RNA sequence: GGAUGACCCCAGGCGGUAGGGGAGCGUUCCCGAUGCCGAUGAAGGCCGACCCGCGAGGGCGGCUGGAGGUAAGGGAAGUGC
RNA sequence: GUGGAGCCUGGGAGUGAGGGCGCGAGCGAUAACGUCCGCGUCCGAGCGCGGGAACAACCGAGACCGCCAGCUAAGGCCCCC
RNA sequence: CGUGAGGGAAAGGUGAAAAGAACCCCGGGAGGGGAGUGAAAUAGAGCCUGAAACCGUGGGCUUACAAGCAGUCACGGCCCCGAGGGGUUGUGGCGUGCCUAUUGAAGCAUGAGCCGGCGACUCACGGUCGUGGGCGAGCUUAAGCCGUUGAGGCGGAGGC
């Protein structure tokens, strides 16, 4: 039994146990949020046009964290143009407990 | 055809 | 007083040389070359994080369409029928589907061919 | 001529890769059947001096 | 979530009738099979199509002028080695070869491309050696 | 237990020297020598001291024995060079290396 | 590099050796040569206004 | 907005050579120093997949090393290849 | 019409070899990746991105960073793709 | 080095103390291995620290149907570390070194074998504008003189 729902722009297959790593959201560690739903599968199969009206994915925000650096780079030759910028995507850390059908 | 010459004729230098 | 280099400009070089690390002959053993392949790598990372964007959404798109042939249409006429009946799932979740849960896939494809 | 000459430093790949028929094949030897000391084989034995069966040599 | 990757599939043999068929039209299926893109599962950097068994190559048919027109076209690497063959002449010494260029050149260039090609099984004449493998007779 | 010997600052060219080691690398000391004494170039007679002074080595400070011992590791190391000058023509003069190797040998047992 | 010990000469010709062109070798460029716009004695006093 | 550089919010700009402007990092030296860190290990060296910083860099840790190093704030230049 | 508009007084410049394309002329031969002016544009400095097989200046479009999300532009949708 | 006038280098560091390694072993010796000295000996005299290029030995991963500015993005395999990371790279995708000079260079245009260290916008005086302070119809001293011995005053000539 598995739902598909939107947060931060983007969709997740999610699954209650679920561990899922998400855009920021405005929301203190510990407390519990309710995702859209698009799409309810497994046994029942309900077919969102786009959200399903009762369907709500509960999920508890374990934290909050910064990615790993990634280094952006620019480099123009025979010009001397050169950048380095130092990125940590900022996320948050979910964890899937129930689907609300 | 002879037309121009437009280089010297060469010889060999000594590097050191 | 006088200033000289000292400790700076090693330091600086050893900088390079560690991101230079796995890259082949002087590439990883000579500051100058090292310095040239991170300036090529750098913009190589910044592109390819562009064209990685790109390059599921196209296999996604590949995958999609080999899954909607087996219920006798294709991708185009299947993305059309789910924007007439408002299905927003997008092409990453939907190729999760073609491959993962073939039934559901099946439905969306019912839903689909409805909604023309 | 004109003085031809390596356009390019040879990789250390490159001029190993040449030495890739460089090895020594060791020395074939043989038991001497009188001393049993290793030689060369169809050389007087520089041990005991035997070759064919007889004593030729001082050692 | 992450892209489903497949692990290593049975991989399926298929039979086909080139008899009558247009060269280009069918070479062009024929590579799909082989890229194995008809597949759901489908990943660009593994051989995961499927093996193409095709018989009664030397019956492809073709439009045009082309059995006289078309130049098959070979360079030896020697002076003045550019070599010409015609279609027709081809289907009268090499008839499969036909087939095999024309898919050959719808495939991937590379170390992949040229894999993909070693699964295309092709025969002039109904028969096929490769009733060992149970091809699944295809309708194209 | 290992047993070493080096010859350090021999005026061979280690590249010359290590063909003759990479012979013994490996072998029974018995072997080596026999290898060693057949072996048609300058270095043998380098590579034969330094193996045999570890032997002795082994012998005589390690508890080892010798009908037991192997070669277990060697190779050449590279010496300060010795810089000398070669009188071209043209009143050229160019520098020749007369080159130096450290001579490592290591001896091991192979026990049963 | 007028100050330093060296001579005044051109070390070699200024074309056809296949090296760099140099002059002296008191010039900054070389190790051993003058120092370019390096420290000279000099007075570091000022006048601040008594009444400050 | 609040009281004024505290941080929050809403919005817009942010390709770039010659070149103009701004803000910083690091090197040597001085005041801070008759101090403070230091053989329970100074500087330098070699690792790090850890932390802080957009970055230049700064930490922390392990090994090496064996006697020096110097903070907050300022000052001055033989100051970064 | 509130715009990285505009005017005024000052500080610091760099530039004073341009180039392709479109249109309007001269020169040339109703030649030239030719030459010389005018209006415009782009490259220069956007040899960053998509298209044109590939290709500074043709078409599309002005790249602050990140995303394994969505819509389009030119161009495309038989296979390579 | 130059006939000569003249040119003109390189080259510092064991340890607190020589306690500078008796004696034995292999070796012709050099060199090493034990013993010994020392807090330390990869501080052993070719001696503090001992970076880099460069050469080698051992191990992990990998390579003999494959197309390249050597990377990058993705996935898979193997090895290691303890739903994670590190190493390696088989396949797939994308991809025209750096600097200089140019209208325009990957360019078959310049420079560079590679590494380390040295290496180029300063200082004095005057000007001009800005800026931080002092005093303001005024502002300010120069040389000197006294004092200090890293103490500051005096000095109005003169200048604006
Ligand atoms: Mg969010
Ligand atoms: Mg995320
Ligand atoms: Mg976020
Ligand atoms: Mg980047
Ligand atoms: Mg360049
Ligand atoms: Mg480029
Ligand atoms: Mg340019
Ligand atoms: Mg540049
Ligand atoms: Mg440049
Ligand atoms: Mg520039
Ligand atoms: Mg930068
Ligand atoms: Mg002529
Ligand atoms: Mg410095
Ligand atoms: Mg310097
Ligand atoms: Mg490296
Ligand atoms: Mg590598
Ligand atoms: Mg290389
Ligand atoms: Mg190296
Ligand atoms: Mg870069
Ligand atoms: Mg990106
Ligand atoms: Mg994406
Ligand atoms: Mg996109
Ligand atoms: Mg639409
Ligand atoms: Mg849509
Ligand atoms: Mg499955
Ligand atoms: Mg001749
Ligand atoms: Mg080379
Ligand atoms: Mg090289
Ligand atoms: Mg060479
Ligand atoms: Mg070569
Ligand atoms: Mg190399
Ligand atoms: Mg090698
Ligand atoms: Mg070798
Ligand atoms: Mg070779
Ligand atoms: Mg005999
Ligand atoms: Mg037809
Ligand atoms: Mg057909
Ligand atoms: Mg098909
Ligand atoms: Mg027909
Ligand atoms: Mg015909
Ligand atoms: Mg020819
Ligand atoms: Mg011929
Ligand atoms: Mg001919
Ligand atoms: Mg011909
Ligand atoms: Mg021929
Ligand atoms: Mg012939
Ligand atoms: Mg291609
Ligand atoms: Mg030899
Ligand atoms: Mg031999
Ligand atoms: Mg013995
Ligand atoms: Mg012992
Ligand atoms: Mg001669
Ligand atoms: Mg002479
Ligand atoms: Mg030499
Ligand atoms: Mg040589
Ligand atoms: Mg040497
Ligand atoms: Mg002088
Ligand atoms: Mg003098
Ligand atoms: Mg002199
Ligand atoms: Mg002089
Ligand atoms: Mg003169
Ligand atoms: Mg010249
Ligand atoms: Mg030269
Ligand atoms: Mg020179
Ligand atoms: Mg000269
Ligand atoms: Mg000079
Ligand atoms: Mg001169
Ligand atoms: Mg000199
Ligand atoms: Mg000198
Ligand atoms: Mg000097
Ligand atoms: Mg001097
Ligand atoms: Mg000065
Ligand atoms: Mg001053
Ligand atoms: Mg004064
Ligand atoms: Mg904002
Ligand atoms: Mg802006
Ligand atoms: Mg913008
Ligand atoms: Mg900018
Ligand atoms: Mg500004
Ligand atoms: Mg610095
Ligand atoms: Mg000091
Ligand atoms: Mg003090
Ligand atoms: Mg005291
Ligand atoms: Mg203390
Ligand atoms: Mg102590
Ligand atoms: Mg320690
Ligand atoms: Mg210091
Ligand atoms: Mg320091
Ligand atoms: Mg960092
Ligand atoms: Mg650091
Ligand atoms: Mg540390
Ligand atoms: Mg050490
Ligand atoms: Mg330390
Ligand atoms: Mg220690
Ligand atoms: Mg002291
Ligand atoms: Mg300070
Ligand atoms: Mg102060
Ligand atoms: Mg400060
Ligand atoms: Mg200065
Ligand atoms: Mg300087
Ligand atoms: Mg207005
Ligand atoms: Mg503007
Ligand atoms: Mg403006
Ligand atoms: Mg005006
Ligand atoms: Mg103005
Ligand atoms: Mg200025
Ligand atoms: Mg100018
Ligand atoms: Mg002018
Ligand atoms: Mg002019
Ligand atoms: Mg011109
Ligand atoms: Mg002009
Ligand atoms: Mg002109
Ligand atoms: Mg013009
Ligand atoms: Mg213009
Ligand atoms: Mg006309
Ligand atoms: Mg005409
Ligand atoms: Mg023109
Ligand atoms: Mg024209
Ligand atoms: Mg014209
Ligand atoms: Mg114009
Ligand atoms: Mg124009
Ligand atoms: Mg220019
Ligand atoms: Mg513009
Ligand atoms: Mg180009
Ligand atoms: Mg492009
Ligand atoms: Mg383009
Ligand atoms: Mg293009
Ligand atoms: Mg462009
Ligand atoms: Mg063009
Ligand atoms: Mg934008
Ligand atoms: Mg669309
Ligand atoms: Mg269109
Ligand atoms: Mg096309
Ligand atoms: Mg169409
Ligand atoms: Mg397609
Ligand atoms: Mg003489
Ligand atoms: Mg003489
Ligand atoms: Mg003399
Ligand atoms: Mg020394
Ligand atoms: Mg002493
Ligand atoms: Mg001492
Ligand atoms: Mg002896
Ligand atoms: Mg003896
Ligand atoms: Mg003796
Ligand atoms: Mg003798
Ligand atoms: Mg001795
Ligand atoms: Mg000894
Ligand atoms: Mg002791
Ligand atoms: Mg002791
Ligand atoms: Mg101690
Ligand atoms: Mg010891
Ligand atoms: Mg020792
Ligand atoms: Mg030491
Ligand atoms: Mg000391
Ligand atoms: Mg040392
Ligand atoms: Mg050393
Ligand atoms: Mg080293
Ligand atoms: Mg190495
Ligand atoms: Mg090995
Ligand atoms: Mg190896
Ligand atoms: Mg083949
Ligand atoms: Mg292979
Ligand atoms: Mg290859
Ligand atoms: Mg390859
Ligand atoms: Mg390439
Ligand atoms: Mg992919
Ligand atoms: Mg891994
Ligand atoms: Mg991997
Ligand atoms: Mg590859
Ligand atoms: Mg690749
Ligand atoms: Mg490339
Ligand atoms: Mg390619
Ligand atoms: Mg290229
Ligand atoms: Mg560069
Ligand atoms: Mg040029
Ligand atoms: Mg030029
Ligand atoms: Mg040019
Ligand atoms: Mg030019
Ligand atoms: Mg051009
Ligand atoms: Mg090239
Ligand atoms: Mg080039
Ligand atoms: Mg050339
Ligand atoms: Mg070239
Ligand atoms: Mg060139
Ligand atoms: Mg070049
Ligand atoms: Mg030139
Ligand atoms: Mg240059
Ligand atoms: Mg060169
Ligand atoms: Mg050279
Ligand atoms: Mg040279
Ligand atoms: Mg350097
Ligand atoms: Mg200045
Ligand atoms: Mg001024
Ligand atoms: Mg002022
Ligand atoms: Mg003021
Ligand atoms: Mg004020
Ligand atoms: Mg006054
Ligand atoms: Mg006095
Ligand atoms: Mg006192
Ligand atoms: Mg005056
Ligand atoms: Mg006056
Ligand atoms: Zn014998």
């Amino acid at each position: 039994m598995f739902a598909i729902v939107k947060t931060g722009g983007k969709q997740y297959r999610v699954e209650p146990g679920l561990k899922l790593r998400v855009e920021k959201l405005d929301a203190e560690p510990g407390a519990t949020v309710e995702l859209p739903v698009l799409l309810l599968g497994g046994e029942k199969t309900v077919v969102g046009t786009p959200v399903v009206e009762g369907a709500s994915v509960v999920a508890e925000v374990l934290g909050h964290g910064r990615g790993k650096k990634i280094l952006v780079s620019k480099f123009k030759a025979k010009v001397q143009y050169r950048r380095k910028k130092g990125h940590r995507q900022p996320y948050t850390e979910l964890l899937i407990k129930e689907i609300r059908g | 055809v002879d037309k121009g010459s437009y280089l010297p004729r060469p010889t060999p230098p000594r590097p050191i | 007083p006088r200033a000289k280099t000292g400790v700076v400009r090693r330091r600086k070089h050893k900088k390079i040389l560690k991101l230079a690390k796995g890259y082949w002959g002087l590439r990883s053993k000579s500051f100058r070359k090292a310095r040239e392949t991170l300036f090529a790598a750098g913009n190589y990372a910044y592109a390819h994080r562009k064209r990685r964007k790109r390059d599921f959404r196209r296999l996604w798109i590949v995958r999609i369409n080999a899954a909607c042939r087996q219920h006798g249409l294709n991708y185009s006429t299947f993305i059309h029928g789910l924007k007439k009946a408002g299905i927003e799932v997008d092409r990453k979740n939907l190729a999760d589907l073609a491959v993962r849960e073939p039934q559901v896939f099946a439905e969306l494809v019912e839903r689909a061919k409805a909604a023309q | 001529a004109k003085h031809p000459v390596p356009k390019k430093k040879t990789s250390k790949a490159r001029r190993d890769a040449r030495r890739s028929h460089h090895a020594l094949t060791p020395p074939t030897l043989v038991p001497c059947p009188e001393c049993k000391a290793m030689k060369p084989p169809h050389t007087v034995c520089p041990e005991c001096g035997y070759y064919a069966g007889r004593k030729v040599l001082e050692v | 979530m992450k892209t489903y990757v497949p692990k290593q599939v049975e991989p399926r043999w298929v039979l086909i009738d080139a008899e009558g068929k247009t060269l280009g039209r069918l070479a062009t299926k024929i590579a799909t099979l082989l890229r194995g893109k008809h597949r759901p599962d489908w990943t660009p950097n593994v051989a995961m199509g499927d093996f193409v068994v095709v018989v009664n190559a030397d019956k492809i048919r073709v439009t045009g002028k082309k059995l006289e027109q078309k130049i098959y076209t070979r360079y030896s690497g020697y002076p003045g080695g550019l070599k010409k063959i015609p279609l027709e002449k081809m289907l009268a010494t090499h008839p499969e070869r036909v087939l095999e260029h024309a898919v050959k050149g719808m495939l991937p260039k590379g170390p992949l491309g040229r894999r993909l090609f070693k699964r295309l099984k092709v025969y002039a004449g109904p028969d096929h050696p490769h009733q060992a493998q149970r091809p699944e007779k295809l309708e194209v | 237990m290992e047993a070493k010997a080096i010859a350090r600052y021999v005026r061979i060219s280690p590249r010359k020297v290590r063909l003759v080691v990479d012979l013994i690398r490996g072998k029974s000391l018995e072997e080596a020598r026999n290898i060693l004494r057949y072996t048609n170039k300058r270095g043998a007679y380098f590579v034969a001291k330094v193996l045999e002074s570890a032997a002795a080595n082994a012998v005589n400070n390690h508890d080892m024995l010798e009908d037991r011992l192997y070669v277990k590791a060697a190779y050449v190391d590279e010496g300060p060079a010795l810089k000398r000058v070669l009188p071209r023509a043209r009143g050229r003069a160019d520098i020749i290396k007369k080159r130096t190797s450290h001579i490592t040998v290591i001896l091991g047992e192979k026990h049963g | 590099r007028g100050e330093v010990a060296y001579s005044g000469r051109k070390i070699w010709p200024q074309k056809h050796t296949g090296r760099a062109r140099h002059g002296d070798i008191g010039a900054p460029i070389f190790v051993g040569g003058g120092v370019v716009f390096g420290p000279k004695p000099r007075d570091y006093s000022y006048t601040l206004p008594k009444k400050v």
